[PDB]
RNA sequence: CUUUAAUGUUUGAUGUUCUAACGUUGACCCGUAAUCCGGGUUGCGGACAGUGUCUGGUGGGUAGUUUGACUGGGGCGGUCUCCUCCUAAAGAGUAACGGAGGAGCACGAAGGUUGGCUAAUCCUGGUCGGACAUCAGGAGGUUAGUGCAAUGGCAUAAGCCAGCUUGACUGCGAGCGUGACGGCGCGAGCAGGUGCGAAAGCAGGUCAUAGUGAUCCGGUGGUUCUGAAUGGAAGGGCCAUC
RNA sequence: GAACUCGCUGUGAAGAUGCAGUGUACCCGCGGCAAGACGGAAAGACCCCGUGAACCUUUACUAUAGCUUGACACUGAACAU
RNA sequence: GUUUAUUAAAAACACAGCACUGUGCAAACACGAAAGUGGACGUAUACGGUGUGACGCCUGCCCGGUGCCGGAAGGUUAAUU
RNA sequence: AGGACCGAACCGACUAAUGUUGAAAAAUUAGCGGAUGACUUGUGGCUGGGGGUGAAAGGCCAAUCAAACCGGGAGAUAGCU
RNA sequence: UUUUGUAUAAUGGGUCAGCGACUUAUAUUCUGUAGCAAGGUUAACCGAAUAGGGGAGCCGAAGGGAAACCGAGUCUUAACU
């Protein structure tokens, strides 16, 4: 039959223009305090996602 | 550790804040300091509080 | 996405956004499927019959993507500089 | 036994050499304390690494009277 | 407002009595040719007992499961994340239940800037005062000092004193280092607004390297976003934080 | 598995009828004995492993029959505190 | 006297006797969603459970721990309102 | 008189030897225990599998028992050979 | 066959003949090939029609932002060299 989503991975990627997929970056839900500002401003913008797990996501996504 | 964490709340009443630490059992005098408020864009006075 | 025990990828990222309801009912047009209307009147009801935009949809704007030749009427519909410019060098009028 | 454990090596030590062309803001060499200080167009970090302010060629040279090593850069 | 006795009000409870629901594995009559069952007369109890819904306690009687890895075989013992030195063969990296030690913090000053300053140890003289206290002179040259292990640094001091202060600042960032990845680190320069100094300038925490926990879920404050007929609202998103 | 199916010393997946060197030996039955063919008869029951089973125990975890407490319904009438 | 039919007949099980404990009869207890039935056409000199094991001489100290029995002045506490 | 004594039929099973591709999927030969009793035997009936029955060995329930046999879920699952 | 490694005294086979193990359906991506091309193609259904009708739909021609929204640009920021 018709393949099934994996419906957790639509809620974190989106597919742009070229065929690649941008994400949200780590460590900024939590222990806010003790980290540096200058870390926490790099960590605010989307980022894109990496050659090696470029494979891993594209399964998951197959009507991307 | 037995350091606490507390917040500085801005006294131009945009709502703005810091977070920091301190000890209260040897200094229990309230912090109190001037620093950027991103809101109104000025140096402002601002003052202890509880997380 | 098993990985042999080892947190996934599509886990250990955090989730963002929501999902507009509005952003199924408004659709974009081209300039070149400007004239492939009855009458020279692009309107809401005129783009349906013609088959250029979806049954369900309720807003619709013109983009500054084709060509446009023929004088024609826009009525109804949102127009974006670049296209507002084309349309009127070829005698055409963008009437709210 | 009582021993066991060590610590994650740092990757240290001198990453371009001399006569090296370098753009503006590289690292030249990584350390810990000063055991090689900045020169001309050359700026110390806060853990004492050395980076190049300007773009030229790495440069290796003894001076002073205590014969420290400096590293400067030869702009083009 | 203090405590008070009382008309009458809503009751709540604790006993007594009653009979009319309900119980009878007490006696008698009938269906009947019957130690089941049903109907009738009478005695004994009686709003109790008992049953349905909901609820606190007990419950290996019954049921479904869990009870780590490394390891000179397994068990017992020890270890499991981070920092420093050796092994490690003069670039980086490099294993063993190999050889030695530390961390799970601290500080509104122990942070910023301007001005100034230079150690340990020994000898001689000197009231209490002595091997060792404070004072004076001489030799010596960092053999001292770093908030806390070890290593690399430190006199233009990064070490020791004062005055003024909040840059332990908001939005970005050319270009680099290190990782399979998630990630971690260094950074001149630009815009706004500040501190110290006469200025040239310096400041986006602390001599550097340990002082740490993803995602899900929920809480608190703010918002030119969204709001299932429409106007609100509930809920969601974005920003800060737990 | 197929055989034209000797001893010794060495070697070798480390205990050889079959490899190397060497010694002995005309072809084929019958009655006997058990030293070897790591002889035959059961995918070792000892040991360890698998995020395999089954049964048993308890102050392991989560539930539950049974037992027990109270409120409401079947359920009414007076009187005094 | 009994026992592992088919590798164990015994010092193991049972026994007459002794003690504790529950039960007033529609008995306690047991089989059953229930109706019913056994106990028993019996009635504390009776019936059920547990331990010890003819007979003779005997059976000493501990209630702090676990279990069980009795009490309710106070604290905490469900559904309900 | 007697859960008395010796000993056949009858009911068992303590020792040794044989057999162990047996005459026999538990027997034969020589000895052995009880033999009026808690004895032994014929015909019919009742108790059904997480159940029954058990003078208790995890024993027995059609040569099958730490959960009988037949049919189905079913081509259960097998990081292993 | 399995292994670092087998003449191995490690596993399997007495021999012959017959049979005996990478499939089918529906989705998705890449390569070769054919048609048509800013366009390509129909499903159910109708029709006696492997013809013809049916364009409901799907993919492509525009992207950025969480979203409102803007659009060859957009987001970030009071604003960007
Ligand atoms: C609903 C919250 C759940 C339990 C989440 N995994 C935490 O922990
Ligand atoms: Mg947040
Ligand atoms: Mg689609
Ligand atoms: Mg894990
Ligand atoms: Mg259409
Ligand atoms: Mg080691
Ligand atoms: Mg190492
Ligand atoms: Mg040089
Ligand atoms: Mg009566
Ligand atoms: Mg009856
Ligand atoms: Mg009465
Ligand atoms: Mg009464
Ligand atoms: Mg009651
Ligand atoms: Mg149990
Ligand atoms: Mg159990
Ligand atoms: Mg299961
Ligand atoms: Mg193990
Ligand atoms: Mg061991
Ligand atoms: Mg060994
Ligand atoms: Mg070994
Ligand atoms: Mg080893
Ligand atoms: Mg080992
Ligand atoms: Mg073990
Ligand atoms: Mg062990
Ligand atoms: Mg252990
Ligand atoms: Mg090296
Ligand atoms: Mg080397
Ligand atoms: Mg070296
Ligand atoms: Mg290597
Ligand atoms: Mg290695
Ligand atoms: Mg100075
Ligand atoms: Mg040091
Ligand atoms: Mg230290
Ligand atoms: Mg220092
Ligand atoms: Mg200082
Ligand atoms: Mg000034
Ligand atoms: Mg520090
Ligand atoms: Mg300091
Ligand atoms: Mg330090
Ligand atoms: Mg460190
Ligand atoms: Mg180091
Ligand atoms: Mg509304
Ligand atoms: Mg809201
Ligand atoms: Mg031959
Ligand atoms: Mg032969
Ligand atoms: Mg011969
Ligand atoms: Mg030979
Ligand atoms: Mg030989
Ligand atoms: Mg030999
Ligand atoms: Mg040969
Ligand atoms: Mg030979
Ligand atoms: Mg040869
Ligand atoms: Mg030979
Ligand atoms: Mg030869
Ligand atoms: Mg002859
Ligand atoms: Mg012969
Ligand atoms: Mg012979
Ligand atoms: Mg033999
Ligand atoms: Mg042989
Ligand atoms: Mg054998
Ligand atoms: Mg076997
Ligand atoms: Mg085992
Ligand atoms: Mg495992
Ligand atoms: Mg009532
Ligand atoms: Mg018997
Ligand atoms: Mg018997
Ligand atoms: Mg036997
Ligand atoms: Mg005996
Ligand atoms: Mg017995
Ligand atoms: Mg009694
Ligand atoms: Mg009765
Ligand atoms: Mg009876
Ligand atoms: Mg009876
Ligand atoms: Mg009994
Ligand atoms: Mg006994
Ligand atoms: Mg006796
Ligand atoms: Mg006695
Ligand atoms: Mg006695
Ligand atoms: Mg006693
Ligand atoms: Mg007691
Ligand atoms: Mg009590
Ligand atoms: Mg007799
Ligand atoms: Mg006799
Ligand atoms: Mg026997
Ligand atoms: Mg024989
Ligand atoms: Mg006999
Ligand atoms: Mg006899
Ligand atoms: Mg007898
Ligand atoms: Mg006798
Ligand atoms: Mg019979
Ligand atoms: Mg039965
Ligand atoms: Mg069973
Ligand atoms: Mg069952
Ligand atoms: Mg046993
Ligand atoms: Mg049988
Ligand atoms: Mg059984
Ligand atoms: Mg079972
Ligand atoms: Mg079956
Ligand atoms: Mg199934
Ligand atoms: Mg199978
Ligand atoms: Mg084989
Ligand atoms: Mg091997
Ligand atoms: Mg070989
Ligand atoms: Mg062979
Ligand atoms: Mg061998
Ligand atoms: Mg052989
Ligand atoms: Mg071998
Ligand atoms: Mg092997
Ligand atoms: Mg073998
Ligand atoms: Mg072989
Ligand atoms: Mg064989
Ligand atoms: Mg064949
Ligand atoms: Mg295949
Ligand atoms: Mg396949
Ligand atoms: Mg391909
Ligand atoms: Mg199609
Ligand atoms: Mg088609
Ligand atoms: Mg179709
Ligand atoms: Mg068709
Ligand atoms: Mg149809
Ligand atoms: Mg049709
Ligand atoms: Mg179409
Ligand atoms: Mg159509
Ligand atoms: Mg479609
Ligand atoms: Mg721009």
């Amino acid at each position: 039959p018709k393949i099934k989503t994996v419906r957790g991975a639509a809620k974190r990627f989106k597919k742009t223009g070229k065929g690649g997929f941008k994400h949200k970056h780590a460590n900024l839900r939590h222990i806010l305090t003790k980290k540096a500002t200058k870390r926490k401003r790099h960590l605010r913008p989307k980022a894109m996602v990496s050659k090696g797990d470029l494979g891993l996501v594209i399964a998951c996504l197959p009507y991307a | 550790g037995i350091r606490e964490k507390i917040k500085l709340v801005s006294s131009a009443g945009t709502g703005h804040f810091y977070t920091t630490t301190k000890n209260k059992r040897t200094k229990p005098e309230k912090l109190e300091l001037k620093k950027f408020d991103p809101v109104v864009r000025q140096h402002v006075i601002y003052k202890e509080a509880k997380i | 996405g098993f990985e042999g025990g080892q947190m996934p990828l599509y886990r250990r990222l955090p989730k963002f956004g929501f999902t507009s309801r509005k952003a199924a009912i408004t659709a974009e047009v081209r300039l070149s499927d400007l004239a492939k209307v009855e009458g020279g009147v692009v309107d809401l009801n005129t783009l349906k019959a013609a088959n250029i935009i979806g049954i369900q949809i309720e807003f619709a704007k013109v983009i500054l993507a084709g060509e446009v030749t023929t004088p024609v009427t826009v009525r109804g519909l949102r127009v974006t500089k670049g296209a507002r410019a084309a349309i009127e060098a070829a005698g055409g009028k963008i009437e709210e | 036994t009582r021993n066991g454990r060590d610590s994650e090596a740092k990757r240290l030590g001198v990453k371009r050499f001399g006569g090296e062309s370098v753009l503006a803001g590289s690292i030249i060499v990584r350390q810990r304390g000063t055991k090689f200080h900045a020169g001309a167009n050359v700026g110390c970090g806060r853990d004492h690494t050395l980076f190049a302010k300007a773009d030229g060629k790495v440069k290796f040279e003894v001076k002073g009277p205590k014969n420290r090593k400096f590293i400067s850069i030869e702009a083009e």
